[PDB]
DNA sequence: AATTCCCCCCCTTCGGTGCTTTGCACCGAAGGGGGGG
C-alpha cells in the first residue's frame, strides 16, 4: 500500500513554474501496459485523475524489468528536474562484499513497488502530471498525476532513501545483534543465530516493514545460498561477481571498445592481473561511436590474456576484523599496477589495478605513492582501515627518494617484498660538480613570431656546436640544447643551463614522459655516470 | 537570538564529506547521538540542499575525541563581521608578551540558540562503514564551534564574562579567535600558570607559546676562503633573486668573474672590488627590508619550502617579494619518518603565529600533493581552526632561505 | 531515434587557471562505458 510516513516537503526553485511539455508519441504495444498499468495504480490510490484545472504535463513511457515480462513506467522529468529545488544525496558508496563478516544466517529481501509506496507532497503533486495516450488516436487520454514518488524525478531516490532509512531505525535499534546492509529497497539480513531464530526474526522484519505499507513479496525473497546480492553472488565462505560475458566479436567498433574496456574494470575488482591499457588507447582521436576500430597486435595480446584470467574462476572472502589487512602491490609495465588486499597468503579479500597517467613526466616512485593512495582511500572506505602495504621498492631507495625531493611524500607501515620488476630510480644527479669532468654552458632561444629558434653549447676545452631548430619554442630549445650537452659529452659531464623549466623537469628524475625529446633525454641521462647540472641566470 | 544572514549574492556551502576511518566513524556517532539528545543538534533530510564535511580529532594529551567541522567556506559565505567578534580587531600588544596561554572556549558556545533561518547551512553528513547504511544528516540547533559568526554572537557574553577578571589585573591581555582564548602575561613563568588557573576557575564558575622567543631568519652569504666558478655562479644567482627583496643590490662587479667559459671546479681569486661588494651586499642583508607594512584590507599568503633533514622554511606575506614574516621551523629527531605529520605540526604552528601576531590565519601554498594531503591531514590535527590552502605544482628554484 | 533518476568506479577530452619563458603544466567537469537500485 501507501507508507504513513510522513511526506518531505519539496519546492519548486523561485521564479519557475511547472512543465509544459506535450506527450510524444508510443507505440500500441506500450500503451497497452502503462493503461494497464495506470488503472491499477489508480485503484490503489497512486495516481490520481485531474481535470482541466491542471495545465502540466510530462512524456511519459515504459521500459522492460529484468522480469522481462513487467514493465517499468517513466516519466520524463527533465524539464521539472530543471525547475525543482536542490537536494543533498545520503548515498555516499557503494557496499562490497569484501567488507562483509562471516554470518551464520543470511538472508536477502526486496520490497516490492518501493517507489509507489512512498507518499509525495502534496503542494509538489500537481506538477506531475501527465496524459496516457489513447489507443491509436481520437478520445483524447486520461490525465494523471502522481500521489507517490515518481520514477524519473531527481528527488526520489534521496527521498526514498531517507523514507526507508527512518522506517528501518526502530527495528535496528532493538535488534543491535543483526547486520542490516540497506542500499535502495535492497536489505542484506545477516545475524548469528541458528535458522530458525533468523528465520523468526526476518518475519519479524517483514511485518514491521509491511506495518510501513511497504511489502516484500516472496518471489524476491532470498532464503539459500548463494545470494545474488548487488551484483555479487554470496556462499557461506566465499563471494564472487555475477558471470561476467566478454564479447567475441571479430570487428570492433568504438562502442564495443568502451563496453569492453568497462567490463573488465568491473571484473578486475576480483580477477587479478587484469590489464586495459592497450584497448583503452584505441578509443583516443576516435570520434564517431560507430567507427570501426581494427585491433592492433598489442591489444589483441593484451585482449587474450585477458580472456585467459577470466576462463579459471575465481572468489573473495569475507573480512575478519580479528586479523590484519595486508595490501601487495606489483608493477605491470607501462604505469601500470596491480595489487591484493588479503588477511591470509593466497586467500583474497580483493584485488584491483591503478594505471592512472597524471602529470607530463614522472616515475615508477611517484606512480607507486599514487597507486599506495588509491589503496589507502578505497581500504578506508570498505573496511575503515589502512593496511599494511607490500611493495616491490627497497627501503633504500624509498629513503633517497623522499628525502632529497621537494614535495611532503608519504607511504604508510609497509615492508620490502622481493618480486621483480624491481622500483628503482635509472639516474641520479651530482650535488657538486665533477671534477675533471667537462663544462658545457648550453643556450636556447626561439622567436615567437616566426617560430624559429636556435639551440647550442660552448664548453671549457673549446667545442662549439649550433643546431637551428624549426616549429619550436623557447622550453623545447632549452631541453634540445641540454639534449646536445648530453648526447656530444663523455661519461661524466657539467651542464650549466639558463632555463629554469628543463632543470625543474630533469630535477624530478623522470623516467616516462608525454614529450618525445624528454624521453630521449631520459635515456641518454641513463648513460652517464655522473651528471651535474647547474643553473644560472641570464 | 541574533538574526544571520550571508554575504548578498551568494548561496551556502555544498561540499561533499570525505571517507573515514572506524575510529573516527565510532567517535562521530556517540557525539552526535549524546549531542542529539542534548538537542544541541537535530536530524534532517535530503530536502537541506546544504553540506559540510565533519571529522574527528583527538586533541594534543587528551584521549578524549572532539568533534571537529570543516566550516571553511560557510565562513568565507558568512557577513556576521559587522561585530569585529575579536573586540577590536587586534591587540597589539599580545605579540610583546612572555608566555601566552591557549585555552578552549568553544563549549560555552553550546548555550546560545542559533538563529532558526541560519540553521539550514550549518547541515553535515556522518559517513558508514562499507556503506551499510544511508549517510546520516544533522543541523546545528545553537552555534557551532567553528564558525566565524560564533565568536561574533558570544562577543557580548564573553566581555561580560571577562570584565571582573580583566579589570583586577590590567596587564594581561586576552584575545579570541574562533573557540580559543589566547591569555598573554608578562609575569613569572609559575605566576602565569597561577593567573591561568584562577582565570579557568573564573570561567568555570560564570556557567603555552612565547612570542619574545620568536625571530626572523634573515637571507645569509656562504663564508669561503677560495671560491670556485660554481661557488660564484650559485652566489650570484643568489644575489640576483635577493635584488628583488632589498633593492641596492649591485651584484655587477662579482659578474665579471663569470665572464668566458670555465672550469666549474677551478677557483677564482676574487678582486679587491669584488671582496668589497660582496661585503658591502652581505651587510644590506643583515638588516630588515624597510618599506613594508600590514594591510588589514588584504588578506596573508605563507609559502613552505621543505630544505630537507626534517627542516621547513616559511615567508608570510601580503604582496610578493615584500615579506611580513621569515622563519623555519625544525623537528627532525629521527626525520620522523612522516613528512605530512612535519607538513601538519608547520601549517599548525605557523597559523598559531599568525593569529597572534596579526589575528588573521594565512592562506597556505602546501608543498604537497593534494591526494596525500587529502588522505592523511586529518590525522595529525590538533587544532580547532582550519585555515584556507592550496597546493603548488611547480618545484622552486635552488632554495635561498636555507 | 529513443527519449527518465540517483550513487560509486575507469578512461578520454576540453576548457579554465596560474606563473611565466603568454607555453606549459595541472585540475575539474563532462562525454563514453561498467556495476547497483
Ligand atoms: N531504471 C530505473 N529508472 C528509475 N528508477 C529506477 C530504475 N530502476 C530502479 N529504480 C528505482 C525505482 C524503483 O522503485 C526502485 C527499486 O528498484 P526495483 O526493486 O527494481 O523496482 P520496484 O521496487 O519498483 O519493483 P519490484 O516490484 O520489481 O521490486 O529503484
Ligand atoms: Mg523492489
Amino acid at each position: 500500500p501507501i507508507s504513513p510516513i510522513e511526506t518531505v516537503p519539496v519546492k519548486l526553485k523561485p521564479g519557475m513554474d511547472g512543465p509544459k511539455v506535450k506527450q510524444w508519441p508510443l507505440t500500441e504495444e506500450k500503451i497497452k501496459a502503462l493503461v494497464e498499468i495506470c488503472t491499477e495504480m489508480e485503484k490503489e490510490g497512486k495516481i490520481s485523475k485531474i481535470g482541466p484545472e491542471n495545465p502540466y504535463n510530462t512524456p511519459v513511457f515504459a521500459i522492460k524489468k529484468k522480469d522481462s515480462t513487467k514493465w517499468r513506467k517513466l516519466v520524463d522529468f527533465r524539464e521539472l528536474n530543471k525547475r525543482t529545488q536542490d537536494f543533498w544525496e545520503v548515498q555516499l558508496g557503494i557496499p562490497h562484499p569484501a567488507g562483509l563478516k562471516k554470518k551464520k544466517s543470511v538472508t536477502v529481501l526486496d520490497v516490492g513497488d518501493a517507489y509507489f509506496s512512498v507518499p509525495l507532497d502534496e503542494d509538489f503533486r500537481k506538477y506531475t502530471a501527465f496524459t496516457i495516450p489513447s489507443i491509436n488516436n481520437e478520445t483524447p487520454g486520461i490525465r494523471y498525476q502522481y500521489n507517490v514518488l515518481p520514477q524519473g524525478w531527481k528527488g526520489s531516490p534521496a527521498i526514498f532513501q531517507s523514507s526507508m532509512t527512518k522506517i528501518l531505525e526502530p527495528f535496528k535499534k532493538q535488534n543491535p545483534d543483526i547486520v542490516i546492509y540497506q542500499y535502495m529497497d535492497d536489505l542484506y539480513v545477516g545475524s548469528d543465530l541458528e535458522i530458525g531464530q533468523h528465520r523468526t526474526k526476518i518475519e519479524e522484519l517483514r511485518q514491521h516493514l509491511l506495518r510501513w505499507g511497504l511489502t516484500t513479496p516472496d518471489k524476491k525473497h532470498q532464503k539459500e545460498p548463494p545470494f545474488l546480492w548487488m551484483g555479487y553472488e554470496l556462499h557461506p565462505d566465499k563471494w564472487t561477481v555475477q558471470p561476467i560475458v566478454l564479447p567475441e566479436k571479430d570487428s570492433w567498433t568504438v562502442n564495443d571498445i568502451q563496453k569492453l574496456v568497462g567490463k573488465l574494470n568491473w571484473a578486475s575488482q576480483i580477477y587479478p592481473g587484469i590489464k586495459v591499457r592497450q584497448l583503452s588507447k584505441l578509443l583516443r582521436g576516435t570520434k564517431a561511436l560507430t567507427e570501426v576500430i581494427p585491433l592492433t597486435e598489442e591489444a589483441e595480446l593484451e585482449l587474450a590474456e585477458n580472456r585467459e584470467i577470466l576462463k579459471e574462476p575465481v572468489h573473495g572472502v569475507y573480512y575478519d576484523p580479528s586479523k590484519d589487512l595486508i595490501a601487495e602491490i606489483q608493477k605491470q609495465g607501462q604505469g601500470q599496477w596491480t595489487y591484493q588486499i588479503y588477511q591470509e597468503p593466497f586467500k583474497n579479500l580483493k584485488t584491483g589495478k591503478y594505471a592512472r597517467m597524471r602529470g607530463a613526466h614522472t616515475n615508477d616512485v611517484k606512480q607507486l605513492t599514487e597507486a599506495v593512495q588509491k589503496i589507502t582511500t578505497e581500504s578506508i572506505v570498505i573496511w575503515g582501515k589502512t593496511p599494511k602495504f607490500k611493495l616491490p621498492i627497497q627501503k633504500e631507495t624509498w629513503e633517497t627518494w623522499w628525502t632529497e625531493y621537494w614535495q611532503a611524500t608519504w607511504i604508510p607501515e609497509w615492508e620490502f617484498v622481493n618480486t621483480p620488476p624491481l622500483v628503482k630510480l635509472w639516474y641520479q644527479l651530482e650535488k657538486e660538480p665533477i671534477v675533471g669532468a667537462e663544462t658545457f654552458y648550453v643556450d636556447g632561444a626561439a622567436n615567437r613570431e616566426t617560430k624559429l629558434g636556435k639551440a647550442g653549447y660552448v664548453t671549457n676545452k673549446g667545442r662549439q656546436k649550433v643546431v637551428p631548430l624549426t616549429n619550436t619554442t623557447n622550453q623545447k630549445t632549452e631541453l634540445q640544447a641540454i639534449y646536445l650537452a648530453l648526447q656530444d659529452s663523455g661519461l661524466e659531464v657539467n651542464i650549466v643551463t639558463n632555463s629554469q623549466y628543463a632543470l625543474g623537469i630533469i630535477q624530478a628524475q623522470p623516467d616516462k614522459s608525454e614529450s618525445e625529446l624528454v624521453n630521449q633525454i631520459i635515456e641518454q641521462l641513463i648513460k652517464k655516470e655522473k651528471v651535474y647540472l647547474a643553473w644560472v641566470p641570464a | 537570538t541574533v538574526p544571520v544572514k550571508l554575504k548578498p549574492g551568494m548561496d551556502g556551502p555544498k561540499v561533499k564529506q570525505w571517507p573515514l576511518t572506524e575510529e573516527k566513524i565510532k567517535a562521530l556517532v556517540e557525539i552526535c547521538t549524546e549531542m542529539e539528545k542534548e538537542g544541541k543538534i537535530s536530524k534532517i533530510g535530503p530536502e537541506n540542499p546544504y553540506n559540510t564535511p565533519v571529522f574527528a580529532i583527538k586533541k594534543k594529551d587528551s584521549t578524549k575525541w572532539r568533534k571537529l567541522v570543516d566550516f571553511r567556506e560557510l565562513n568565507k559565505r558568512t557577513q556576521d563581521f559587522w561585530e569585529v567578534q575579536l573586540g577590536i580587531p587586534h591587540p597589539a600588544g599580545l605579540k610583546k608578551k612572555k608566555s601566552v596561554t591557549v585555552l578552549d572556549v568553544g563549549d560555552a558556545y553550546f548555550s546560545v540558540p542559533l538563529d532558526e533561518d541560519f540553521r539550514k547551512y550549518t547541515a553535515f553528513t556522518i559517513p558508514s562503514i562499507n556503506n551499510e547504511t544511508p549517510g546520516i544528516r544533522y543541523q546545528y540547533n545553537v552555534l557551532p564551534q567553528g564558525w566565524k559568526g560564533s565568536p561574533a554572537i558570544f562577543q557580548s557574553s564573553m566581555t561580560k564574562i571577562l570584565e571582573p577578571f580583566k579589570k583586577q589585573n590590567p596587564d594581561i591581555v586576552i584575545y579570541q579567535y574562533m573557540d580559543d582564548l589566547y591569555v598573554g602575561s608578562d609575569l613569572e613563568i609559575g605566576q602565569h600558570r597561577t593567573k591561568i588557573e584562577e582565570l579557568r576557575q573564573h570561567l568555570l564558575r560564570w556557567g603555552e607559546l612565547h612570542p619574545d622567543k620568536w625571530t626572523v631568519q634573515p637571507i645569509v652569504l656562504p663564508e669561503k676562503d677560495s671560491w670556485t666558478v660554481n661557488d660564484i655562479q650559485k652566489l650570484v644567482g643568489k644575489l640576483n633573486w635577493a635584488s628583488q627583496i632589498y633593492p641596492g643590490i649591485k651584484v655587477r662587479q662579482l659578474c665579471k668573474l663569470l665572464r668566458g667559459t670555465k672550469a666549474l671546479t677551478e677557483v677564482i681569486p676574487l678582486t679587491e672590488e669584488a671582496e668589497l661588494e660582496l661585503a658591502e651586499n652581505r651587510e644590506i642583508l643583515k638588516e630588515p627590508v624597510h618599506g613594508v607594512y600590514y594591510d588589514p584590507s588584504k588578506d596573508l599568503i605563507a609559502e613552505i619550502q621543505k630544505q630537507g633533514q626534517g627542516q621547513w622554511t616559511y615567508q608570510i606575506y601580503q604582496e610578493p617579494f615584500k615579506n611580513l614574516k621569515t622563519g623555519k621551523y625544525a623537528r627532525m629527531r629521527g626525520a620522523h619518518t612522516n613528512d605530512v605529520k612535519q607538513l601538519t605540526e608547520a601549517v599548525q604552528k605557523i597559523t598559531t603565529e599568525s593569529i597572534v601576531i596579526w589575528g588573521k590565519t594565512p592562506k597556505f601554498k602546501l608543498p604537497i600533493q593534494k591526494e596525500t594531503w587529502e588522505t592523511w591531514w586529518t590525522e595529525y590535527w590538533q587544532a580547532t581552526w582550519i585555515p584556507e590552502w592550496e597546493f603548488v605544482n611547480t618545484p622552486p628554484l635552488v632554495k635561498l632561505w636555507y
